Parts: C-alpha cells; structure tokens; sequence
RNA sequence: CACGAUAGCUAGGACCCAAACUGGGAUUAGAUACCCCACUAUGCCUAGCCCUAAACCCAAAUAGUUACAUAACAAAACUAUUCGCCAGAGUACUACUCGCAACUGCCUAAAACUCAAAGGACUUGGCGGUGCUUCACAUCCACCUAGAGGAGCCUGUUCUAUAAUCGAUAAACCCCGAUAGACCUUACCAACCCUUGCCAAUUCAGCCUAUAUACCGCCAUCUUCAGCAAACCCUAAAAAGGAACAAUAGUAAGCACAAUCAUAGCACAUAAAAACGUUAGGUCAAGGUGUAGCUUAUGGGUUGGAAAGAAAUGGGCUACAUUUUCUACAUAAGAAUAUCCACCACACGAAAGUUUUUAUGAAACUAAAAACCAAAGGAGGAUUUAGCAGUAAAUCAAGAA
RNA sequence: AGUAAGGUCAGCUAAAUAAGCUAUCGGGCCCAUACCCCGAAAAUGUUGGUUAUACCCUUCCCGUACUACCA
RNA sequence: AAUGAGACA
C-alpha cells in the first residue's frame, strides 16, 4: 500500500494443522516451487495488509540468499 | 558480435549433436535395411540436417586455422618476422570474415518457431490510474501519437477505431487497428505500463511545477481470421425421427421431426416446430449452423481475455516495461537494461522507436535460442 | 466538531434503512423459519420432560400451545 | 409495578385550515429540490396499541462547605453516604440470542477483519455567493472619447509541412531573447575533411551536451502593498500575543515607505525608488560554475541547403471617404465627388501583385522609386483594450543596430 | 413460405418551404474544464420511371413484423 | 456560479 510500492515476493501455502494461509518469502531471489516444502515463522510484513507470516531461509528447499557471482 | 556467440559452449556441443545425428542417419539407411515408412522418415530428417552438418565442419576447419597463428607466432624468426606479419595478421582477419558468414547463417536458418505476424493488431492505449490531476491523462496523448507517426515510419496503415478526449485535454482512453506485414512481430513487447516522471508543463497540472510520476498501460492483442462454417452430409448424422405434439391421425403416421447431430462436434440440434418435415429440416440446419458459429465467436473471446486481463494486471507503478524520465532525459528499458537519451525526438517515432525494438527482437531470440541449445540436452540426457 | 461523528451515524441508519427495504421480503422468510425451529425446539423441551419422568404419552389434555404465533 | 412529546398502526366519528405523497407551472445542463397552484394520509374527538427523540439544562439522588485551589472551553471549585454507567477507533442505534398486542419493528448486543490512530479544547494564517461601517478620480457600477474582433497587408505564435535550431508560452507568452537571419550570424540538415585538435605548460585542450529541480549573475510578479528583522521586558505559561492619550506593557535602534535627489527657480506632476517573502516563475544558449555524459567524437573546419501555408489566432500599419480626395500653398482658393446613361466614363481605397530602374553587397532573394494594375473594404457577431489635461486623439521628426 | 412494412445530417425527430434539437468544427467568457453566449459546416436506404422533381412508383440491399390451421 | 492538488517539510 502507498506510499511504499513494490512487487513482494509471496507465497500461498498450507499448514500442518490442514488451514490454508497466505506466506511471505524475505531476502531477494528464491527459487521455490509448486509442492515444496517450507518452514513458517510468526513474523509480519506491515507493508502487505493481510500476509502475517514469513518463510524462515535455510530450512528444507529453500536456502540463504545466494551472494552475487 | 557473431563470433562471441559461437564462443559459447552450447552452440558448439548442439552443433557435435547435429554432426553425429547427421552421420548417425546415413549408417542406419545405408547399412540396415530399413523399413519403407522408416526410411522416408530418416531421408526427410537426413535432408533437412545435411546444411547444418556442413557449417560446422566448416567451423572446425576454420578453427583449426587459428591454432596455426598461434604456433606460427612461437616460433619467430628475424626473417620469419617479416613474413608472419604479412601473412598471419592477414590470415587471421580474414579467418575472421569467413567465421561471420557461418554465424549468422546458422541464427538465419536455423529460424526459432514463429507464428501469427500476419494478423492485424489491434493496439489499445488507456489512462493509467496511479496520480491525480491531468499528468497521466495528458502523457497517454503524447505516446499515442509516437505509435501513429511510427506506423508511417514502418510504411503501415493505422485505422483509428475509438478515440474519446478527456476533460483537461487528455485520453481517456483510445484503440486503434494497425495492419502490416510484421505488425504483431514488432509490436509483441510494447505491451504494458509505461511510467512518465516529468515536471508538469501543458495542462490542469502546470499549476504547480513539482515532479509527478504517472502510468499509463498498453494493450496489444493480436485479432483473429475470419470466419466461414464448411458443412457437407459426411459430417451430418439425420434421424427422422417423430414429433409429440397434437395432430390426430396425421401426427400418428409422420415422422415431422429433424435430429442433426454435427459428427465432427458432437453436437445435437433437433427441431420439431412446424407440421412438415421439409420446415423443420430446413430451420435444423440454420440453426446448427449459427450455433457453430457462436462457439468459434466465445472461442475468440476467451482468448483475448485471457491476454488482455494479462497485461493490463492490476494497473500499479509496480508493474512496468518502459520510464519516461524528461526530467534527466532518459527512457530506459527495464527488460534489457537499455537507457536512451533525447526524449524529444525519441517521443515523435521514426528511428527512436525502431532503434529500441531492434535489441528487444535480438534480445528475444537469444533467450529462445539459449534455452532450446539447453533443451536439447534435456532431450539428450 | 462532534458532527463528525453523527453524519458517521446517519450514513449507517440510512443505508441501513434501505438495505431492509430492498430485502423485506427475504427477512419475511428467514423471520418464519427461526418462528417455525422456536417453537419445533420448544417442543422438544417439553417433550423431553415426560419422557424422562417416566411417563409414555403425555398427560392427558395437554395439548401445547404456538406461544411463537400471530395473535392479537 | 405505573407512565412516557411527535411520527406510525387498528375501528368509528369530525374535516375550517395546514399538509408528506402525487399532478401541473417555473428555474436548471438535468431539479423525480429550493419557489408557485391544487388535493390525500394525517394533525382533531372516542376506545386499543406502539414505548422511539439533540426524551439535552448533554451536568444522577440526598446532606452540606467557600476551605484547598485556575489543563483548556463552558454553566467556579469540592466533601460525605448510595446507585447506575465507562476498558482504543472503524466494523456497530449491525449479525446471532431472550422478551414484547411489536412482524420493514423495539430492547439486549458481539466477533472475524483493517488501521496506529480516532477523539475533546485552543493558537496563528488563509478563505467565506457571512453581517456592520468606510472607500474605488481610468474606476467595480452609473457614465466620457478613441480603438481591437469584420477586409487587405506586415509581423509573432499554435497546427500542418520539411533531411533541416533552441528558449518564452494564465495575470507575469505572443515585433518575446532579436535596438534585428540573403552568405556570415548559426547553435539546425545533407555531404566531405581533421585527430595534443587557439594557449607558455599540462596523461590535456574542446562541448550551444543533460540538469533553471544543484546555482551565482540579471529580472518578472503581488507592489506606490507597508511591513520585515535583531536586542530586551511582561503573561498564575508563553502554540502565541503585547493597543487604549482624560492612556490599561511595552522600549530604542537597522531595512523599506517617508524626507531628499534628477527633469537647471519654487511648487505640482512625472520619473527614480519599493524591504523581508510568495510563484522549485524565466534564463545552463550573455558569461562563469556544481553534478552527470562525450574524447579519431555529443569536438573542429570546408561546400551547399533549412523550403511551404490546408487552416486557426494575437499585436500592429493603411482604409472603408464629404470634419473627405487632388493641386497650389501653412491653415480666405480652384477642381473632383460610387452615380447617370442616347454611348461612355467616373469617387474612396493596393500597403498587394506584374514590369522597369536605382541603393547596398563578391553574390539580391533584401530595401526604395516609377509606370501599369484598382481587388477586399460601404464602420464590423459574442466579447474586449486604453486614457483624468497638455492627458486621449490627430500629425511631424530624429536616434539606437 | 407468403404477406405486411421501413430506411433522411454522426444521432434522433418533423416536413419535402429539406426544418428543429443534439453531436461535431472555430471563436468568446473563466485561473482551467463544463454550463452558457456567438458563428459555420452537414443528409432524402438503392436503381429505373415519374412534364421536371420531391413526399410517389419500380429495382437492388439491409432490417423489422404477422401467420403457418382442421384431421 | 457545478467541478479541480499529484512525490513540498
Ligand atoms: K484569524
Ligand atoms: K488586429
Ligand atoms: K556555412
Ligand atoms: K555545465
Ligand atoms: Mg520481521
Ligand atoms: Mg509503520
Ligand atoms: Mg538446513
Ligand atoms: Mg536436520
Ligand atoms: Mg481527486
Ligand atoms: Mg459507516
Ligand atoms: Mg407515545
Ligand atoms: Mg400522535
Ligand atoms: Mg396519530
Ligand atoms: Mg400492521
Ligand atoms: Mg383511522
Ligand atoms: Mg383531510
Ligand atoms: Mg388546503
Ligand atoms: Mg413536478
Ligand atoms: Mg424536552
Ligand atoms: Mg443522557
Ligand atoms: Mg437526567
Ligand atoms: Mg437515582
Ligand atoms: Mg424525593
Ligand atoms: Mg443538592
Ligand atoms: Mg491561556
Ligand atoms: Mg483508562
Ligand atoms: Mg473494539
Ligand atoms: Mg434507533
Ligand atoms: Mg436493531
Ligand atoms: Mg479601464
Ligand atoms: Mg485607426
Ligand atoms: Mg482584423
Ligand atoms: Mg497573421
Ligand atoms: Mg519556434
Ligand atoms: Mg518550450
Ligand atoms: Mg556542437
Ligand atoms: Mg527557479
Ligand atoms: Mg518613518
Ligand atoms: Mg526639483
Ligand atoms: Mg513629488
Ligand atoms: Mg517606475
Ligand atoms: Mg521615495
Ligand atoms: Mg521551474
Ligand atoms: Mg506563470
Ligand atoms: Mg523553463
Ligand atoms: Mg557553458
Ligand atoms: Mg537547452
Ligand atoms: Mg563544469
Ligand atoms: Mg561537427
Ligand atoms: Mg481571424
Ligand atoms: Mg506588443
Ligand atoms: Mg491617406
Ligand atoms: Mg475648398
Ligand atoms: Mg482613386
Ligand atoms: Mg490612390
Ligand atoms: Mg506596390
Ligand atoms: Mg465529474
């Protein structure tokens, strides 16, 4: 929402208790897929009204931020 | 240039693939008996190959060359000097002209798979809703008429179809039909939001001089052929079947009902209206086909929605393919990471536009065509 | 000022007050159907009370009465 | 438990008059609104129901005190006993639930979700188709004179056009930068040449390349508006404000106005002046320069060429005559005068255009004179500009380059 | 199938004295837009015949409309 | 006499 704009790279997952929610992914760059299996933690974006999680880097198919080479 | 190209080490290793599928055909038809219906099939694919088999080799040979600079170069002598100089700083450019007609044969035959390019398009302009005021508004003027002044560049012929003013002397919205020859191949990759960051200068906005930044959105949806139903009695099934309705002895003893089914289809029209089968044959028969001809019609519908609700997206500065900054005098490309200077002259077409189309189309084609080398050993591994 | 907050207030009451008159009569039908399980629930109740005291029939003239029912 | 304005419902009765709804008229782009006319429910009486209000004196009942003490504003502050109510804002006088002669109803009254605020009072400024009083000497109305918009021509913009600059572009642009472009100027285009490429030196010269939204300079503008800024003091606190002449918290300096100076006496008048700020107003193209970009090229030189006006508009000159035209001449003259016609031929008005010649210049495409030619124009639609006295208007002359 | 029946400015209407309103184009008013004021342009579906044309008839074309019943 | 403000603290 104004005044910050931008595309944010987002995610729509389902969790182990069986509900569906809306996921963020920090970081630049991910290469996550449909099917795959991520971590959630409890974090909130106070930019993107609605998204109240956030995928933890570094835990099962996806890693850290790849460094610039 | 073309040789950097070739350079790459998936070009080269296709290339092996070519020449040892090339080779591998001549020993399966020569050796083998191959069946007739196989042996048409590996002669087509030993045909269509035999250019492609040839350039590389050329290549090889050309390459080889090279390596004879090299060594001659080692060993240098105070006579050999002379010579060397006179003949290997002329052999090797002129390895290098011969490398060019190899390159660019091999991108001009190999032709990465096309289609449409022979469709009118037509090319809707809108008034991009981000600011208020006149500075969006009035930006879509500008653009539109760089598209319209371009056509004549390219020699096209441009059919204004809507065009609706707004109140502060802008476009609300606009559409326009552009028929050519290569209208749609140009023209593939203006669709999307072209943001303008200018200081206000003509219209309700230039009552306070401070930077803005507007959008606008473009749409580029190619139109489809025309339409003509070829219907003939192998693709009609009649049932004659009998009608309900009230007529006595009469109804009893006729069969006044039409069942056409459209085999090719599946689909079923029966009409059982009037009292003769001769009237309700010939009302089935309409009806089937302008039934047919409104599925071609939600056919053409789907599709262009599903391509112009594409583009258009959500209609936010997120989104964007061009920025028109006049206040540091760059139009910039974000796909290609292109940046032009002298926005004046790049706003009225001719050679502005067609300048930037040219590396977008280049652009193109060396992504496709990286991926297909790629994709061939996917297919090969 | 705190009319602020009355206009906030006379906005609700009024969209309100035709949001009633554009669905009158699909609040007529769901009124009838809460009437109808109020008094079938109610019926239960009653029901449930000779059945536990060990009775088989209900006692004899009583017949209960559609207390959820137009009158005047 | 009993009651509860007004609107509303059920049954009967009354109906002067007012009057939602409705119909007509008018206004308006539309007016199912304000304004005008007609008439119904109803306002009324008897019997029953509904139980809602800004039901607000927004201040609960009973006893008291004027002690302590000013958040703000308002209707000054507080103690004792007791009851009711209040736990961010929106969602919400809503969803679901209990009761009700209510059935589009009343009472009770949440949550999911969204935001980091919502809200009370005050201060200064701006604005007000808010009221009171006063005033516009080119001024808003009343009112005076001469003009623009109508026609030709000259010139400047927009658009059209071309291979062929740039900048100004509500008041504060439009004979504007230019008190000035045939080459030059020139920054534009098409070709063709040159790479320590003006200087004493420099791994540097050069750039009319981008940025007036990085700027100095030089200004436009409100503006012939009177206020700006620094030192200091006061306020039961200070965001800010600071005057009463029979004077009640202000003081003396700086800038501006004023005074003075110029236009060869004074006076008046006109010039000249007009601060701090406002419009990121105009100017990287007077020149300089920050930052960014070019470096055998966005740099330098040579030759030739930037035509053309479908159309629209602004500012001007000359007119459309009789207060005129022509000649003589300073202002006391003669002659002509759109009409008559048996034929003719004729007024005002070409600045334009054709031809010839002269002036400047290497080059005439530029200017001027003469001959020929006599077209639009018969006082100009909505609208609009300027002027308060030696001013408007008419007429003449010189200078800047 | 038959019958009925219509085409007029960009749009919709009335007349054939081709008009009225709107839209469109140009200008004014306003800070700008709209309203408003001023000025201009604009058409008789199609062919043939109707003294000659038009309102008429005919041909072509589009579209509109009713009916298709007793066994 | 209806309408207008965007990326100024
Ligand atoms: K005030
Ligand atoms: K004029
Ligand atoms: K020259
Ligand atoms: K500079
Ligand atoms: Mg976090
Ligand atoms: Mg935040
Ligand atoms: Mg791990
Ligand atoms: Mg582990
Ligand atoms: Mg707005
Ligand atoms: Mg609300
Ligand atoms: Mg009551
Ligand atoms: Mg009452
Ligand atoms: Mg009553
Ligand atoms: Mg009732
Ligand atoms: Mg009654
Ligand atoms: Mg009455
Ligand atoms: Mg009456
Ligand atoms: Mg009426
Ligand atoms: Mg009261
Ligand atoms: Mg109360
Ligand atoms: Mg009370
Ligand atoms: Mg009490
Ligand atoms: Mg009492
Ligand atoms: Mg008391
Ligand atoms: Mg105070
Ligand atoms: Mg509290
Ligand atoms: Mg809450
Ligand atoms: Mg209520
Ligand atoms: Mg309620
Ligand atoms: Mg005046
Ligand atoms: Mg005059
Ligand atoms: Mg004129
Ligand atoms: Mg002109
Ligand atoms: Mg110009
Ligand atoms: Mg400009
Ligand atoms: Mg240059
Ligand atoms: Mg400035
Ligand atoms: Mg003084
Ligand atoms: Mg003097
Ligand atoms: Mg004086
Ligand atoms: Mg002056
Ligand atoms: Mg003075
Ligand atoms: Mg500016
Ligand atoms: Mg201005
Ligand atoms: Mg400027
Ligand atoms: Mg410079
Ligand atoms: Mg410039
Ligand atoms: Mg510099
Ligand atoms: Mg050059
Ligand atoms: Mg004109
Ligand atoms: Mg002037
Ligand atoms: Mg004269
Ligand atoms: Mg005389
Ligand atoms: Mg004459
Ligand atoms: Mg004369
Ligand atoms: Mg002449
Ligand atoms: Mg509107």
């Amino acid at each position: 929402k104004k005044p910050n704009s931008a595309n944010r790279k987002c995610c729509r997952v389902r969790l182990s208790t069986g509900r569906e929610a809306v996921c963020f992914i920090p970081g630049e760059g991910h290469s996550l897929q449909e099917h795959h299996v991520v971590l959630v933690q409890g974090g909130r974006t106070q930019d993107l009204p609605g998204v109240k999680l956030t995928v933890v880097r570094g835990k099962y198919d996806c890693g850290h931020v790849q460094k610039k080479k | 240039d073309t040789k950097m190209l070739w350079k790459h080490k998936a070009l080269q290793k296709y290339m092996e693939n070519l020449s040892k599928e090339y080779q591998t055909l001549e020993q399966c038809l020569q050796h083998i008996p191959v069946n007739e219906e196989n042996r048409r099939s590996l002669n087509r694919r030993h045909a269509e190959l035999a250019p492609l088999a040839a350039i590389y080799q050329e290549i090889q040979e050309t390459e080889q060359a090279i390596e004879e600079l090299e060594s001659m170069c080692k060993s240098l002598n105070k006579q050999d000097e002379k010579q060397l100089q006179e003949l290997a700083l002329e052999e090797r450019q002129t390895i290098d002209q011969k490398i060019n007609m190899l390159y660019n044969e091999l991108f001009q035959s190999l032709v990465p798979k096309e289609k449409y390019d022979k469709n009118d398009v037509i090319l809707e302009v809108t008034a991009g809703r981000t600011t208020g005021g006149d500075i969006c508004q009035q930006f879509t003027r500008e653009i539109f008429d760089m598209y319209q002044n371009y056509s004549c560049y390219k020699h096209w012929q441009f059919e204004l179809l809507n065009y609706t003013p707004a109140d502060y002397g802008g476009l609300h919205h606009a559409a326009a039909r552009i028929s050519g020859d290569g209208v749609y191949k140009h023209l593939k990759y203006e669709g999307g939001i072209h943001r303008v960051q200018r200081i206000p200068e003509v219209g309700l906005s230039s009552r306070m001089q401070r930077i803005h930044t507007g959008t606008m959105s473009v749409i580029v949806l190619p139109q489809p052929d025309e339409v003509d139903v070829k219907l003939d009695p192998k693709d009609l099934r009649i049932d004659t079947f009998r009608a309900k309705g009230a007529g006595g002895q009469h109804v009893n003893k006729t069969d006044s009902a039409v069942r056409l089914v459209h085999i090719p289809t599946g689909l079923v029209v029966e009409c059982q209206q009037e009292r003769s089968q001769i009237k309700n044959k010939e009302i089935a028969f309409r009806v089937l086909r302008a039934r047919l001809y409104q599925q071609i019609i939600e056919k053409d519908k789907r599709q262009q929605q599903s391509a112009r609700k594409l583009q258009v997206g959500t209609r936010a500065q997120s989104e964007r393919i061009r920025t028109y900054n006049f206040t540091q005098d760059r139009v910039s490309d974000h796909r290609i990471a292109y940046e032009v200077r002298d926005i004046k002259e790049f706003l009225c077409g001719g050679k502005g536009l067609d300048q930037l189309i040219q590396r977008l189309l280049q652009s193109a084609d060396e992504e496709a065509i990286a991926e297909l080398l790629d994709e061939h050993l996917k297919s090969a591994k | 000022k705190n009319i602020l907050k009355i206009r906030r207030r006379k906005m609700n009451h009024h969209k309100y007050r035709k949001l009633v008159k554009r669905t009158r009569f699909l609040r007529r039908k769901v009124r009838e159907g809460r009437l109808r399980q109020k008094q079938v629930k109610f019926e239960r109740d009653l029901k449930r009370i000779w059945q536990k005291a060990g009775l088989k029939e209900a006692p004899a003239g009583w017949q209960t009465p559609k207390i959820y029912l137009k009158n005047q």
